[PDB]
């Protein structure tokens, strides 16, 4: 299909790749009589591993010749051809994960800025003031636009330069 | 190749002799 | 002569339980190069109960040291003259630690 | 000219406080080349928190 | 208790405590929801 | 297969390219 | 011989002159200073290049700046 | 000045050996001497170019002459595939009976070097087929070079010494170098192709004897002058055409069929004859652009000065640049290396995939030894393009006349450029390494199914536009419908779609997950190399720490351990750090090129795209298998024919490892050590009588780093030069 790939469920080497692991695993657990937890621990992993195979085959990942599932970047490809969960969705997740801690770091420096000596306030955090920021940081996309358009996000031209 | 005796003549001259002279003369010119 | 030494055991999560090697005695864990097992045989330690008794006793006397550490700085701290006695200190370390500590072990 | 305690911005090209606010600790009434003395909460590379400037450079805000 | 808090508010303490709250959480998310390659569920 | 005669012709021809450098390098360093 | 030159910015703190291990910088009296004192470098001969001067200047950007020139028997500090 | 460094009296008088060391390394810097006027500075330069230009020719006449004399040619010409080209013989007084014999591999009697240079085919695909031709050719370059050493001597005398403003006339050079140097040469070269190479490709011997008795084409110039130009293109060769003979040989001269020449698996010659003949016509037209004595043309400056955009986004735009450029040499040299540097690489990108010469991509190891040459030699040239970019800003840049220019706008924002390169280089830093590590762990714990693998979508779709049909796309040349395939269907599509779809030739190798992850490392290496160099240029003037660097010199050790202990504060030390990255981002390339090809030369695509993702395959597969052949050279059981490289590969490390002694251990330690020795030698008996003139001293700060980075590179090159050659010479792909 896409890019000369095939869905991993209808792949073949992928099916080798799944059923070659259990063999090497089970031939190993034949050395432990069931009265041993190692007989159970190995068993539980073989059943744990097969779950993910039926998951990867189902979810529709694309395995190339090797049988290993690949991904696809472009929105116009992921979206239209149906699998965007590889990056396109989690690339939104991350930004909200990263910007949240990103923007929660900016407010704290603002709130702790005006004082007698902000320095000791950076070493020793007052967690309540940091908590009020961790709370306030949520919905940073809407709070970033506003510091952006109100003009309070940038520090403008009093920055220092050299020559 | 018909010239075969040349390398035995040159290589020692260019691997030793010239580096012997260019070692001496280039030295004496460092201090005057 | 067969079983290889092992202590550390790896929790199953994150697909890392493969680190547990098939070793011996129906067990899965990391190899040991430290050499505790081949000491504990030479100390005449057989059951697991001797080990718990050292673990606790070792962890108990450890707590006695930090109290000694607290006690000899904050509470009762020797003076300079006390640390200036080498010949006492050397009589004791050489006889007390090494002299008695060898007999005790020779016993 | 400029007065003590009032905030300042510094346009001196070579400086660690160039375009950075500072508070005058003292201004001399004299003919000194560099009469005004400012003070900055920030620290220089040298560890210097104070410096003398010229009237042409210091500007009060 | 005054001064015990201020110490617990030092930089390396929170750096330890708060990462060990992520680390633990991110570890256990993988305990119940194992092997998450793509967001498909 | 190159004739032994040609060989010395070339080596002598490259011998002149040794003097024209010495004449250059002098005049250049002498400046 | 190294070059050392001094600028308007001096406060006359003498903190340079105390630094020089060869005692190059020597305080010359002056007028426009707050303390009415200015350093100066009569010997560019014996500046070794330590730049212990430039570390000592309390001035924001230095009143002394050592410009390393060529290096002689003295300015290499040779015992040989 | 009496003593050795005659050109500077600061060095001329030094009691120590630093007079000696700098005397060598300060030589070629002509802006710094006793008194160098503007006129006499251009003099020594323009004389020196005669030096470089003459040195090259002799170097070529050597290659020609040796192959003509100590090497085999005819025997190779007969069997290009099944026999090895030979280079100069191995003369060592040091050998045993075994190593002599083991190195006599070839057609010759004595021990010789199989020549991996690659020059040996470019003679045959131009075509010669006698050792006489090589000797005949090796004499000219000896003669011709003699003309410059004459010219070099000839232009330094007062009479023929050219005036300064002769050098600064930039509209005459361009007109000449474009049309005369570039263009006219391209004519002559198609002249050579049509008259010599192409007929000799079909097995017709033409030399300076029979040259003008034999038509290159059956027609005359009738078709050329009537205006009818499809005759020359009318009768191309056959697919089964056998090279250097006449079998089904087409009659055409100027054609292009695209694709290769399946016997030689190289480019069609008529296709090249058509090429240069077009380039000849372009330059010759483009050399009349700039004005000369005849008053018709353009003025360089009044082209520029009208380009300030009518907004002010660029402010004054290009204004007084033709001042800075035509005055600053280093500015002109920064462009020269940057322009020529990239092309060196561009050569290497095309020349493996489009193997112009006949019967390369057959013998493999002469591609590897080349592609790496032109990547490294392209690396150094760019790192020098930025250095002289810094020497520009540190010295001959003027902020006054440039006020509001485009150069001054960049210095106005230094950080933006510096800061964003610092973001891109970190992004590629964490994520590219972060994936290799993730892929490693997943394959360590035994499930590769968990790996992060991304398919390089774009460069796949780019190859789809190119028309590689292995993918599912069909846009432009891939789709027979698109208004592209229909346009070129008549000319270069039919051939060039065979070469791209016949997965033997390396044209557009199929890409994949390993291909994806590497191109980001490559992309990483390009940014952090620029990030360093772009910094050293913009901070050459000054930074917040030391804003004197404009007046403190260019290359200086430091400002001393004040105000935070400045070290490497200069702009030379900034460049100094680029080389270390230059040698990675080139090392990553030349690795990634080698081991993608190894699998393809060895007939398997699965060694790479399987194990290419995780970093162990690079170590476990590419490094481990290749090393087995190299280390057996010096084997105590006997000498292999790779024992040459087995030794050097060790010589490569020991220099690299020596290089750390200079980079790590700094001076003050060694200066106190020499003190103890100059005391011992001084007060010891029988050595009292023998003493030094120049008092020994631990060499200068900057001197060591320079010496240090030399060892680092010389060692970095010889290992990979030995590993590459002796891996493909041991296996033969
Ligand atoms: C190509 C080699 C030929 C073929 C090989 C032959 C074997 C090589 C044997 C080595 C022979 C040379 C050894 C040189 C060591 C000395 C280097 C040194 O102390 O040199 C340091 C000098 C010292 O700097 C100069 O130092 C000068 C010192 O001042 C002097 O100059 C002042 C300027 O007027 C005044 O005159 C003053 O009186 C006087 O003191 C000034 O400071 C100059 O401004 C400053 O530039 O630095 C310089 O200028 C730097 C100039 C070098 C830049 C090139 C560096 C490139 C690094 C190599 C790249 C890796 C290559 C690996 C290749 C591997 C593949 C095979
Ligand atoms: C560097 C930027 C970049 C590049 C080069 C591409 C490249 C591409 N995009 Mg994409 N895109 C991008 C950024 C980019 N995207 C961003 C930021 C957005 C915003 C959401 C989009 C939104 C987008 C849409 C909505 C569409 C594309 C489409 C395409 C394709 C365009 C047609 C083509 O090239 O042949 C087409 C490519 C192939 C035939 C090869 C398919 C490759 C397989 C599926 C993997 C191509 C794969 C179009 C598409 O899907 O093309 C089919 C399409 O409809 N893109
Ligand atoms: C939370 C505060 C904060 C914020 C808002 C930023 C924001 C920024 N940094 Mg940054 N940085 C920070 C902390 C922060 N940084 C710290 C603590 C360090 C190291 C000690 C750095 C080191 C750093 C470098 C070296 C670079 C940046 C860059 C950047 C810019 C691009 C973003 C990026 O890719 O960074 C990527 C971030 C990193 C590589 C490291 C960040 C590591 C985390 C985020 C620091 C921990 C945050 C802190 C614990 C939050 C406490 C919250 C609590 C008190 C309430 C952006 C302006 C880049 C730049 O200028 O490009 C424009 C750049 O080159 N920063
Ligand atoms: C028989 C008498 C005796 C003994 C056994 C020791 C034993 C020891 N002394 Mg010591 N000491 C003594 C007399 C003695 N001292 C006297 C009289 C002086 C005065 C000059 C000192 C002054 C002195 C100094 C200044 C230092 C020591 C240190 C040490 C320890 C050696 C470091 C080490 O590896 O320990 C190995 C540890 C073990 C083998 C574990 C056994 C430890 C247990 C608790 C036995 C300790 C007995 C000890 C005598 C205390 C008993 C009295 C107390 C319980 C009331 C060791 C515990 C060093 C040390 O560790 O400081 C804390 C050290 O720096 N001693
Ligand atoms: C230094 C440590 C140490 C300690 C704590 C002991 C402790 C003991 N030994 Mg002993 N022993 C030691 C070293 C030690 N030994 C050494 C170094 C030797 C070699 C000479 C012996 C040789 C020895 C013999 C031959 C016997 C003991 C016996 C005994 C036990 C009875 C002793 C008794 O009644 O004393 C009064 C309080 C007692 C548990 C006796 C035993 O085990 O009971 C039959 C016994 O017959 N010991
Ligand atoms: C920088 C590159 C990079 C990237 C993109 C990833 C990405 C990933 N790694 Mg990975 N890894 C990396 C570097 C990287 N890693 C490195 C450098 C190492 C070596 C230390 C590893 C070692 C590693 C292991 C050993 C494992 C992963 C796993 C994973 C996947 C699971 C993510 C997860 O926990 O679910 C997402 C988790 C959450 C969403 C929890 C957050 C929940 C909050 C509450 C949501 C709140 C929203 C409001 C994910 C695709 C795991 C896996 O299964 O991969 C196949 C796994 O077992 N990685
Ligand atoms: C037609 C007239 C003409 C011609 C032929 C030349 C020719 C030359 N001049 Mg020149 N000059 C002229 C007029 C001319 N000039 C005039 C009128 C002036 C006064 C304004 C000057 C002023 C002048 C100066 C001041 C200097 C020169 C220099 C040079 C030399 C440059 C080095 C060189 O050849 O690069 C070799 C490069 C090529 C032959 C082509 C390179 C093209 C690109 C880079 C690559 C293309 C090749 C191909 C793709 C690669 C494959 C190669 C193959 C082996 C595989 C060259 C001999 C310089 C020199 O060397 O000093 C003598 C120099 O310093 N000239
Ligand atoms: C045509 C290209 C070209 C030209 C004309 C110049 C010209 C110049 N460069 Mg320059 N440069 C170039 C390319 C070029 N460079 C490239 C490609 C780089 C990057 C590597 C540099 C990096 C560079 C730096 C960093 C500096 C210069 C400097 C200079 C000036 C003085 C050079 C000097 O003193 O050398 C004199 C001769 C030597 C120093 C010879 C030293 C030998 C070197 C170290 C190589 C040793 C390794 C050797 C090959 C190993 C042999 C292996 C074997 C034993 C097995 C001069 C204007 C210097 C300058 O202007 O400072 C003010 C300076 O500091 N250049
Ligand atoms: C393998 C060795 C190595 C590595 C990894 C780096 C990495 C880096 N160099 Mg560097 N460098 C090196 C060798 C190396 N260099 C050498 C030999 C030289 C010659 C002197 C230089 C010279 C040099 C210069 C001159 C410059 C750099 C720059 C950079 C940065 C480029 C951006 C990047 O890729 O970030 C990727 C970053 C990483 C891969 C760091 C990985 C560490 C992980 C992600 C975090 C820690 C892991 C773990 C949590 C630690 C646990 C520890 C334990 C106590 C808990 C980066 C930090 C440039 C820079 O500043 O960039 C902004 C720059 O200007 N370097
Ligand atoms: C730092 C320094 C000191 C002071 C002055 C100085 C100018 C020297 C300054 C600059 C130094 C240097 C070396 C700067 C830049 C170096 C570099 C990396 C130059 C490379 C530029 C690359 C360029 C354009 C590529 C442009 C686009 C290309 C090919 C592709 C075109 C095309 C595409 C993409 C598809 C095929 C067909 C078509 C349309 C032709
Ligand atoms: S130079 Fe710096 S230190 Fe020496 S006197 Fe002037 S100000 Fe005080």
């Amino acid at each position: 299909d896409i890019a000369g790939l095939t869905p991993c469920s209808e792949s073949k080497a992928f099916k080798r790749r799944e059923n070659k692991e259990v063999k090497s695993l089970q031939k190993r657990m034949a050395k432990y009589e069931e009265g041993s937890a190692p007989a159970l621990a190995l068993q539980a992993t073989a059943e744990r591993t097969q779950k993910r195979f039926e998951f990867y085959g189902k979810s529709g990942l694309l395995c190339g010749n090797d049988g290993l599932p690949h991904l696809i970047a472009d929105p116009g490809l992921a979206f239209r051809y149906g699998h965007a969960g590889d990056i396109m969705i989690p690339t939104v997740l991350f930004i909200y994960m990263a910007g949240y801690t990103g923007y929660a770091g900016r407010e704290y420096l603002l709130a702790t800025r005006g004082e007698k000596k902000p320095t000791q306030k950076e070493i020793i955090i007052d967690v309540p003031l940091a908590l009020k920021c961790v709370a306030g940081s949520a919905g940073w996309p809407l709070r970033a636009f506003n510091d952006l358009r109100s003009g309070s996000l940038l520090e403008k031209e009093e920055n220092i330069t050299v020559s | 190749m018909n010239a075969a005796y040349l390398p035995s003549i040159f290589v020692p001259l260019v691997g030793l002799v010239f580096p012997a002279i260019a070692m001496a003369s280039a030295f004496l010119y460092i201090e005057k | 002569t067969h079983i290889k030494p092992s202590a550390q055991v790896v929790w199953p999560i994150v697909g890392q339980e493969i680190l547990n090697g098939d070793v011996g005695g129906g067990f899965q864990g990391i190899q040991i190069t430290s050499g505790f097992f081949q000491l504990w045989r030479a100390s005449g330690i057989t059951s697991e109960l001797e080990l718990y008794s050292t673990a606790l006793g070792g962890l108990l006397l450890a707590s006695a040291m930090f109290f000694a550490g607290w006690f000899h700085y904050h509470k009762a701290a020797p003076k300079l003259e006390w640390f200036q006695n080498v010949e006492s200190m050397m009589n004791h370390h050489l006889a007390g630690l090494l002299g008695l500590g060898s007999l005790g072990w020779a016993g | 000219g400029p007065k003590r305690g009032s905030r300042v911005k510094i346009l001196r090209p070579e400086s660690y406080w160039y375009n950075r606010a500072g508070k005058v600790v003292s201004c001399d009434q004299t003919g000194i080349k560099y009469p005004v003395t400012v003070r900055f909460e920030d620290v220089n590379y040298a560890g210097v928190s104070t410096n003398n400037f010229g009237l042409q450079e210091v500007e009060e805000l | 208790m005054q001064n015990l808090k201020i110490y617990l508010s030092t930089a390396p303490v929170i750096a330890f405590i708060w990462l060990s709250l992520l680390s633990s959480l991110i570890i256990e998310v993988n305990r119940f929801f194992p092997d998450p390659l793509i967001f498909a569920f | 297969s190159i004739s032994e005669s040609q060989i010395f012709i070339a080596i002598f021809l490259a011998l002149i390219n040794g003097f024209l450098a010495l004449r250059l390098g002098s005049t250049l360093y002498n400046s | 011989s190294h070059n050392v030159k001094i600028y308007d910015t001096c406060i006359g703190c003498t903190q340079c002159v105390r630094a020089c291990p060869t005692d190059v910088l020597e305080m010359v009296p002056w007028d426009g200073c707050k303390a009415k004192q200015i350093a100066s470098a009569p010997r560019t001969e014996d500046c070794v290049g330590c730049k212990r001067c430039e570390t000592a200047c309390p001035t924001d950007f230095l009143s002394v700046r050592v410009y390393l020139g060529a290096e002689t028997t003295r300015s290499m500090g040779l015992a040989y | 000045a009496t003593k050795f460094p005659k050109f500077s009296q600061g060095l001329a008088q030094d009691p120590t050996t630093r007079r000696i060391w700098f005397g060598v390394a300060t030589a070629h810097d002509f802006e710094s001497h006793d008194s160098i006027t503007e006129e006499t500075l251009y003099q020594k330069i323009f004389a020196s170019h005669f030096g470089q230009l003459s040195i090259i020719f002799l170097w070529t006449s050597g290659n020609l002459f040796h192959v003509a004399w100590q090497g085999n040619f005819e025997a190779w010409v007969q069997d290009p595939l099944h026999i090895r080209p030979i280079a100069h013989a191995i003369w060592d007084p040091h050998f045993g009976q075994s190593a002599v014999e083991a190195f006599t591999r070839g057609g010759a009697s004595g021990p010789v070097n199989i020549a991996t240079s690659g020059v040996y085919q470019w003679w045959y695909t131009i075509g010669m087929r006698t050792n006489q031709d090589l000797y005949q050719g090796s004499v000219f370059l000896s003669i011709a070079a003699g003309l410059f050493l004459i010219a070099g001597w000839l232009h330094l005398q007062p009479k023929f010494q050219p005036t300064l403003s002769w050098f600064k006339n930039a509209e005459s050079r361009l007109n000449h170098h474009l049309a005369g140097l570039f263009g006219v040469s391209s004519l002559a070269w198609t002249g050579h192709l049509v008259h010599v190479a192409i007929p000799e490709s079909r097995g017709i011997h033409v030399r300076w004897d029979n040259f003008l008795t034999i038509l290159p084409h059956p027609l005359g110039l009738k078709p050329f002058f009537t205006g009818n130009w499809s005759a020359y293109a009318q009768n191309p060769d056959t697919i089964n055409h056998i090279f250097s003979t006449n079998t089904g040989s087409g009659d055409a001269i100027l054609t292009f069929l695209g694709g290769f020449h399946p016997q030689t698996q190289s480019l069609w010659l008529t296709d090249m004859a058509h090429h240069h003949l077009a380039i000849a016509v372009l330059f010759i037209i483009a050399g009349h652009m700039y004005r000369t004595n005849f008053g018709i043309g353009h003025s360089m400056k009044e082209i520029l000065d009208m380009h300030t955009p009518p907004s002010g986004n660029l402010g004054a735009g290009h204004q007084n640049l033709f001042d800075t450029i035509n005055n600053s040499l280093h500015f002109q040299l920064g462009l020269a290396l940057a322009s020529a540097g990239t092309i060196c690489s561009m050569v290497a990108q095309h020349m493996y995939s489009l193997p112009a010469y006949a019967f390369i991509a057959s013998d493999f190891t002469t591609q590897a030894s080349l592609y790496t040459h032109h990547q490294y030699i392209a690396g150094f040239m760019l790192c020098g393009a930025f250095a002289h970019g810094a020497i520009f800003f540190i010295r001959d840049y003027d902020p006054v006349a440039n006020k509001g220019n485009v150069l001054a706008r960049i210095l106005d924002h230094k950080e933006a450029i510096i800061s964003h390169l610092s973001w891109v280089s970190l992004f590629l830093g964490f994520h590219t390494l972060g994936l290799y590590v993730h892929n490693d762990v997943m394959l360590a714990f035994g499930t590769p199914e968990k790996q992060i693998l991304i398919e390089p979508v774009f460069a796949q779709w780019i190859q789809a536009a190119q028309g590689k049909s292995l993918y599912g796309f069909d846009f432009l040349l891939a789709s027979s419908t698109s208004p592209a395939f229909n346009a070129s269907q008549t000319v270069w599509l039919p051939g060039w779609l065979d070469a791209i779809n016949n997965p033997t030739n390396s044209l557009f190798l199929t890409i994949g997950p390993g291909d994806f992850l590497v191109h980001h490392a490559i992309a990483l290496g390009l940014h952090t190399t620029t990030l360093i160099l772009v910094k050293g240029a913009l901070d050459a003037r000054g930074s917040k720490l030391m804003p004197d660097k404009k007046d403190f010199g260019y290359s200086f050790p430091c400002d001393g351990p004040g105000r935070g202990g400045t070290c490497d504060i200069s702009a030379w030390d900034a460049f100094y750090l680029s080389v270390f990255w230059m040698l990675n981002t080139i090392g990553w390339v030349t690795f990634y090129w080698h081991w993608k090809h190894l699998g393809i030369w060895q007939g398997n695509v699965n060694q790479f795209n399987e194990s290419s993702t995780y970093l162990m395959g690079w170590l476990r597969d590419y490094l481990w298998l290749n090393s087995s052949q190299l280390i057996n050279g010096y084997n105590p059981f006997g000498m292999n024919s790779l024992s040459v490289w087995a030794w050097m590969f060790l010589f490569g490390h020991l220099v690299y490892a020596t290089g750390f002694m200079f980079l790590i251990s700094w001076r003050g330690y060694w200066q106190e050590l020499i003190e103890t020795l100059a005391w011992a030698h001084e007060r010891t008996p029988l050595a009292n009588l023998v003493r030094w003139k120049d008092k020994p001293v631990a060499l200068s700060i900057v001197q060591a780093r320079l010496v240090g980075l030399a060892h680092f590179s010389v060692g970095y090159i010889f290992t990979y030069a030995a590993f590459l050659i002796a891996s493909t010479s041991g296996k033969f792909g």
